[PDB]
């Protein structure tokens, strides 16, 4: 607006007036992101640094002859004799309201190209976790979206719940789904219902994160999440740091009095770097060729995710942790680090990806340390009968090839089983609400769906939704609001269900 | 000049230690000559500093002849490499030097091999899908159009055979430019390599070329081996950069990449990883993947090939590069000896471009419904085993018939595989897949043989064979 | 998009005709730059002391 | 006793053992010249710098370099026990190092060191470092300073980033 370029340069003119006070030490060797930094001795640990081609560094292995810091850029730009300047600080990062929109790096710096961020405060990486008397229990519900999310291993506000699974077997798409389903929440006026997602993209590359922020923008989920673009491009300090950058943004609003949702993607890329920088520093190694801090690498950003009291604010703080196993071995070296300090684990295997499972979640390997605690009344009627149903079908699946030999009790439990089984999966970018997945719950548990066909699942997911919203729009208006089912709900639900198996 | 001259101080393997004066020193990356007795040159490559004047350089050739205290001039730069027009039709080696006996490569620029990659604002999504013209690549795992794709295999599974089937049939009715860039092949694959692409109008000497030869397999040391791969990807960029052109990059092999990094990490003062690998491993693998994708100029479908050691896809050299890949054609070992040319995996390979909305509703069934079939015919099989096949039932029966005739429909004889299978080469369109799949799967063909539908084309060469073998 | 790249290429475009006519101008001896240099690290030496 | 300096700890504990020794009934001054000596008759010879980088030596050829540079040069106090202690313990090579780290003793708890623009400064050897660098800082812009990048190098990057 009438000459835009000249207001930039005019504020930009006078700014360098006070850099007078010398700097730190200079350098002594340099390679593979190691610097040898021969001086500073008022440097504390984990403190920034500047060098004189303007990457910066991270002191973080103060010696009494030198210095090692590890660069956050090329090791093209550092020489032996560069001139080396302190910043004074530790490691922070910008948090704030005003993150929410743009995609930011390890650093706090905006690489979507929309301007500035108008950060609030500026929170350091390496914070403490929340003790004992600051943490309360947790009963608010997450909802996910998914049917076999909600019913089974139910997560919820201030636990950790980790994504274990194999290569392309629904890692990252049981993470994208819950972010995306808080829409009917974060769109409303209530504040203590929202969720803002903390998706952290580290190990992946740059085709990754470009394609995961164009479909969140789409569908109107883009606007309340950050993203933590990390890609393994980049110097092994940014991606080891990317989970404490992360966890300190998001942990702004969980003191205030909302709600906040991390995704690691993955935890075991963020393994992987901090091993890189420790090997280089001259460090004894220990198993698998980590350092001897391996597991409270971990147990220390999961740890500051948790729910507050009423005193601190109300607020709290999920992680979802992506943890990439090798072949289904879930007792690994990072895999069992990972399992051990969260509160809950999903297994994804790739056999049950290919046979129909959409998306494959094994209901004998995946658990919730919560239980129903965490989850809404309405739903718990439903999910007590079917997970007795779904624990006795799994046991006596062997009997399937032989249907010419079962009894009467043998087979009521596999009609009743597989028709269970077919109606929670659930297409991709297609989430349910609570009360779209109550309605269809009890009609596998109470008997409804026994006499409709194996192949008729499909389609009796769609009729019956369609049917119940403009027939008996009262009663899934109702389940939505109070969360609970009284006596005069399940009369209802009865009729209308069996008036429409019918047809 | 000002000439940066250095004094060799130690020599031990590949890497050698440079002593220069003080502040003078060369940076990181930097190609630094030497004369030797011969007319070529000693290109070595600055890796890091260990401080006193000196930076530890490692060689890009042999280092035998050079004694303490010989001349080491820099040239000020990185490994300059010629880029443009004039690189097509010629061997380039990791130089930028011409392998060819066909004169000096006449280019007006040359651009160094040590780059950085594209940016987070710079990456532009695309959801296309690239026809390749066999059975199992148009219907389980379909190729990106300018994606990243992988080729994962073993030793002697058919890793080579894949990669130079599919540049007879799609590089070369592109209208971009190839960039063929082999490190840690053979010798004689480099030779069979460039005699085949001048009998199909791919590489012309006295006409127009539209093909990157880049040399460097494993006759070399290992300094030439790891930048064999960031050599040949400067002359790519270039075309879809500056021209923008929709070039494609073939890698063979993905792996040596890794490997060869590993090689000289011992002697240059790094800590072993993994299963004797190196420190920076997710580092190095990384920052060559991310400068091979679609900017806002120009695509870059890279077609690379990842050599799994012994088998093993739990490796880190293999795991690590499945996350920067779009479609990735897992080869198995046990498939390759039942006879199914080749050995093309339909459960273990995945794309992103395998959605309802990218290849359609009819395209996503028809992927669906072949996945779940094969998947069900191994759970069955391990029963069959012990009990026998009086315990499967009437559906039991007719899906083990159906599984065995889909899987050797998928496996048609490539062109370049004429000498081993003596059959000639059948090509497959997109449409012609996806209809000739669905109707083996509802019940139209279930009165022919498996033998009609093994080493074929679509359906219409399957019925074909059905009535000549009868007779 | 097109009114924003025009103004943005006549941006980058001025931005590096400017910087290329800073540097010229200190490679020709100029006599003023070279006595404020002086002048600026006497001042502020003084201030902190 | 031991001065704050640091400078270093395993390769720079050469010259600071032994200046705890040499501190004592006014001993600093003689060793400053004479260690001098032992460094120019052993680079700029080409005499007796045969046994410079060989590992030969052994008692004959390292015990005669000790009393030669010590009898007619210029040493009469503790200066011949600092060659003895190095040559049996292969630390010969290294003689410019262990010369130039007892000269930095002298100039910190006596005197001002660092730097700031062009050239040297002045290294005073007052007593605060507030009130002697206003007092040196305007008498060296005036005499000299020719003035003949730092600041060129800051201005351009400041206008790069906001474009
Ligand atoms: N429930 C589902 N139904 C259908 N398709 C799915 C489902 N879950 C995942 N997919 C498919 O799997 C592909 C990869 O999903 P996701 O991003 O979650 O894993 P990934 O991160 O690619 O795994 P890896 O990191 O091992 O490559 C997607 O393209 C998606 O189409
Ligand atoms: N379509 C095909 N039909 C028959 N044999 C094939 C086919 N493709 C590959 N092969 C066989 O696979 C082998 C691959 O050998 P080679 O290239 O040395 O190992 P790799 O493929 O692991 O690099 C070849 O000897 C070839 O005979
Ligand atoms: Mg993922
Ligand atoms: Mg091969």
């Amino acid at each position: 607006p009438t000459e835009v370029s000249s207001i930039l340069e005019s504020k930009i003119r006078g700014v360098s007036d006070e850099a007078n006070l010398d700097e730190t030490g200079r350098v002594l060797s340099v390679g593979d992101g190691i610097a040898r930094v021969f001086g500073l001795n008022n440097c504390q640990a984990e403190e920034l640094v500047e060098f004189a081609s303007g990457v910066k560094g991270m002191a973080l292995n103060l010696e009494p002859g030198q210095v090692g810091i590890v660069l956050f850029g090329s090791d093209r730009e550092v020489k032996e004799g560069e001139i080396v300047k302190r910043t004074g600080k530790i490691v922070d990062v910008p948090i704030g309201p005003g993150m929410l929109g743009r995609v930011v790096d390890a650093l706090g710096n905006p690489i979507d190209g929309k301007g500035p961020i108008e950060a609030t405060g500026y929170a350091i990486a390496q914070l403490k976790a929340p003790g004992i008397l600051p943490r309360r229990s947790v009963f608010e519900p997450m909802q996910t979206g998914l049917k076999a999310v909600d019913a089974l291993v139910p997560i919820g506000r201030g636990q950790r719940e980790l994504i274990i699974g194999d290569r392309q077997t629904g890692k990252t798409a049981v993470a994208l789904d819950t972010i995306l389903n808080q829409k009917r929440w974060n769109d409303g006026n209530d504040e203590s219902k929202k969720l803002y997602c903390v998706y952290v993209a580290v190990g992946q590359k740059r085709s990754t994160v470009a394609q995961l922020v164009q479909t969140l923008e789409q569908n109107d989920a883009m606007k309340y999440s950050i993203v933590v673009a990390a890609t393994a491009s980049e110097a092994a300090p940014l991606q080891y740091l990317a989970p404490f950058t992360a966890c300190a943004i998001a942990e702004w609003f969980r003191d205030n009095g909302k709600h906040a949702l991390i995704v690691y993607d993955d935890l075991s890329k963020q393994a992987v770097a901090y091993r890189q920088l420790s090997l280089l520093l001259r460090r004894p190694p220990g198993r698998e060729a980590y350092p001897g801090d391996v597991f409270y690498l971990h147990s220390r950003l999961l740890e500051r995710a948790a729910k507050m009291s009423d005193a601190n604010g109300g607020g709290s703080l999920t992680a979802l942790p992506v943890i990439e196993t090798q072949g289904g071995d879930v007792s690994a070296y990072i895999p069992t680090n990972v399992i051990s300090i969260t509160d809950g684990q999903i297994f994804l295997e790739a056999e049950l990806f290919y046979k129909g499972i959409r998306p494959a979640i094994n209901v004998g390997l995946s658990v919730s340390r919560v239980g129903s605690a965490a989850q809404v009344k309405a739903m718990k009627q439903v999910a007590g009968s079917l997970k007795l149903f779904l624990a006795q079908y799994r046991e006596v699946a062997a009997f399937a090839q032989f249907g010419s030999d079962l009894d009467a009790s043998t087979k009521q439990t596999l009609s009743r089983g597989e028709r269970l089984t077919q109606l929670l999966k659930q297409k991709q970018y297609s989430p349910q609400a609570s009360e779209e997945q109550v309605p269809v719950i009890y009609a596998g548990v109470n008997g409804f769906l026994d006499n409709i066909p194996i192949e008729r699942i499909p389609e009796f997911e769609e009729q019956f939704i369609a049917y119940l919203k403009a027939n008996e729009g009262d009663i899934l208006e109702a389940i939505r609001t109070k969360g609970e089912l009284s006596s005069e709900l399940l009369d209802k639900l009865k009729s209308a269900t069996e008036t429409f198996v019918a047809t | 000049a000002g000439p940066a001259s250095g004094k060799i101080r130690a020599v031990i393997g590949a890497v050698v230690d440079v002593q220069f004066e003080q502040g003078e020193l060369p940076a990181i990356l930097n190609a630094l000559t030497i004369d030797q007795g011969n007319n070529q040159k000693l290109v070595l490559e600055v890796a890091q500093h260990l401080g006193e004047n000196a930076v530890r350089a490692i060689a890009m050739d042999g280092t035998e002849g050079l004694v303490r205290g010989q001349t080491v001039v820099d040239t000020g730069a990185p490994i300059s490499v010629p880029v443009g027009r004039g690189t097509l039709g010629r061997i380039i080696n990791v130089v930028g030097e011409p392998i060819d006996e066909r004169g000096p490569i006449e280019c007006k620029q040359r651009n160094p091999i040590h780059a950085d990659p594209p940016s987070f604002v710079e990456q532009s999504t695309e959801a296309e899908v690239l026809e390749t013209g066999i059975k199992v690549v148009d219907l389980l795992a379909p190729y990106a159009r300018g994606g990243k794709i992988g080729l994962f295999g073993g030793a002697g599974v058919g890793k080579t055979v894949f990669i130079q089937e599919l540049i007879n049939n799609i590089a070369k009715a592109h209208g971009g430019f190839s960039v063929f860039t082999g490190v840690g092949e053979r010798t004689r694959e480099g030779n069979d390599l460039y005699r085949e692409m001048k009998e199909t109008g791919v590489i012309n000497l006295e006409g127009e070329s539209k093909v990157a030869l880049v040399f460097g397999q494993m006759n070399e040391p290992p300094g030439a081996r790891a930048r064999v791969a960031l050599t040949g990807l400067t002359i790519a960029e270039y075309f879809r950069d500056e021209e923008g052109q929709d070039v494609l990059l073939f890698v063979d092999n993905i792996f040596r990449f890794t490997q060869a990094g590993s090689e000289v990490s011992a002697l240059l003062g790094r800590i072993p990883s993994a299963v004797g690998y190196q420190p920076t491993l997710a580092t190095d693998m990384g920052l060559l993947q991310e400068r091979i994708t679609t900017t806002r100029k120009g695509s870059v479908t890279s077609v690379q090939a990842v050599y799994v050691p012994a088998d093993d896809l739990t490796d880190p050299a293999p795991a690590t590069t499945f996350a920067h890949l779009d479609a990735t054609t897992v080869l198995s070992r046990g498939i390759s000896e039942l006879g199914i040319y080749p050995a093309v995996d339909p459960l273990d390979s995945k794309s992103r471009l395998l959605d309802v909305s990218v290849v359609g509703q009819e395209h996503y069934d028809v992927a669906t419904g072949v996945q779940q079939t094969l998947q069900a015919y191994k759970s069955l099989q391990d029963i069959i085993a012990i009990l026998g096949m009086d315990e499967l039932s009437e559906q039991d029966k007719l899906t083990v018939e159906r599984a065995r005739k889909i899987q050797r429909f998928l496996s048609q004889p490539f062109a370049v595989a004429e000498v081993f299978t003596g059959i000639e080469g059948k090509l497959v369109r997109l449409k012609d897949t996806i209809a000739s799949f669905k109707a083996v799967l509802e019940g139209k063909y279930d009165h022919l043989p498996e033998n009609a539908f093994y080493m074929v084309g679509g359906i219409e060469d399957v019925v074909a064979k059905a009535e000549k073998i009868a007779a | 998009r097109y009114e924003a790249q025009v103004r943005q290429h006549e941006q980058e475009q001025l931005a590096s005709t400017v910087i290329s006519k800073v540097q010229s101008e200190l490679q020709n001896a100029k006599f003023q730059d070279k006595v404020l240099a002086q002048a600026v690290e006497e001042v502020e030496r003084l201030f902190a002391k | 006793i031991k001065p704050p300096v640091q400078l270093f700890g395993l390769d720079g504990t050469y010259a600071t053992a032994l200046f705890s020794a040499s501190a004592k009934d006014s001993s600093i001054e003689k060793t400053f010249q004479s260690v001098q000596k032992l460094s120019s008759t052993i680079s700029k010879d080409a005499k007796v710098a045969q046994v410079l980088s060989n590992p030969a030596l052994s008692l004959n050829s390292r015990k005669e370099v000790v009393s030669v540079l010590s009898k007619e040069l210029k040493l009469e106090p503790v200066v011949s026990n600092l060659l003895t202690v190095l040559a049996e313990n292969n630390r010969l090579s290294l003689f410019d190092s262990i010369a130039k780290q007892f000269s930095v003793l002298n100039d910190a708890y006596n005197g001002v060191v660092e730097a700031t623009v062009v050239s040297a400064k002045p290294l005073d050897s007052k007593i605060l470092n507030r009130l002697t660098k206003s007092i040196t800082n305007s008498k060296y812009v005036g005499p000299g300073k020719t003035l003949k990048a730092s600041k060129v190098n800051k201005l351009n990057k400041v206008l790069s980033e906001t474009i």
